[PDB]
């Protein structure tokens, strides 16, 4: 799920 | 008295008014961008409301006591787990803060009367929703209030059902704490309601159940070809 990663990463 | 820890998970509250808000302008500008032959199903509404309320708890969580400490890949796992969860968690309440009989409150500050939605919803989410109103009713009755809505949410997020975690003594850790925090809270505060926690404890079960069979349900509904594509809802479903 790398939009759920990206949602928890982003800046 | 409010135990510390209490105090501490209702300081990771969002701002309500500013979530609904922007939740609210997000799809009035997507009907916007909409031509008279693009009517988009009631279904689809829903849908696309419920992946924006997905984005608001994604970035709740991220911000949270407890779970910043964890790493990405044990916050994914935790999110996967609870996601439809705590959607319904959050529809019960809002129908316990503002709901009126025959009337469903929407995440956009919306009403709309339960004989509209009945008649478009199909069998299957009118029995959901039954069932989830019959939680509503019930916790009304317990006279639920926000100290313990906060607590439940983070029952629902930090569960021990979830396996594989590197973590996993800091979710059995919350998990006991939160229960033992709400133990104390309803003792202190509703000292002659003796069956208010176990009442409470005993409707994460059903939501769970009620969310699984949703989840269930909207599966169903995307690979029938009903689901507006590509959207944060569908990766949790498939994930
Ligand atoms: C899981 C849901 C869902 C329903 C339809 C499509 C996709 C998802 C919900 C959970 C709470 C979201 O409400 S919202 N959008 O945040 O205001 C959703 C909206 C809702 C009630 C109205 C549905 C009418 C359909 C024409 C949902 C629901 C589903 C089952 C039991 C209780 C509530």
């Amino acid at each position: 799920n790398a939009l759920l990663r990206y949602l928890l990463d982003k800046d | 008295s409010i135990p510390h820890l209490i105090l501490e998970l209702l300081k990771c509250e969002p701002d309500e008014p500013q979530v609904q808000a922007k939740i609210m302008a997000y799809l009035q500008q997507e009907q916007a961008n909409r031509s008279k032959h693009e009517k988009l199903s009631t279904f689809g509404l829903m849908c696309k409301m419920a992946d924006q309320t997905l984005f608001s708890i994604v970035e709740w969580a991220r911000s949270s006591i407890f779970f910043r400490e964890l790493k990405v890949d044990d916050q994914m796992k935790l999110l996967q787990n609870c996601w439809s969860e705590l959607l319904i968690l959050d529809h019960i309440y809002r129908q316990v803060v503002h709901g009126k009989e025959g009337s469903i409150f929407l995440v956009t500050g919306q009403q709309v009367d339960y004989s509209i939605i009945a008649s478009q919803a199909g069998a299957t989410l009118n029995n959901l929703m039954s069932h989830a109103q019959e939680l509503v009713a019930k916790l009304r009755s317990l006279q639920f209030d926000q100290r313990e809505f906060v607590c439940l949410k983070f029952l629902v997020l930090f569960s021990l059902d979830v396996k594989n975690l590197e973590n996993f003594q800091l979710v059995e850790g919350v998990q006991e704490q939160v229960n033992a925090a709400l133990l104390d809270y309803t003792m202190c505060n509703y000292p002659q309601q003796t069956e208010k926690f176990g009442q409470l404890l005993l409707r994460l079960p059903e939501i769970r159940a009620i969310s699984m069979q949703a989840e269930e349900y909207l599966y169903y509904k995307h690979l029938n070809g009903d689901v507006p594509y590509n959207n944060l809802l569908i990766e949790m479903l498939h994930a």
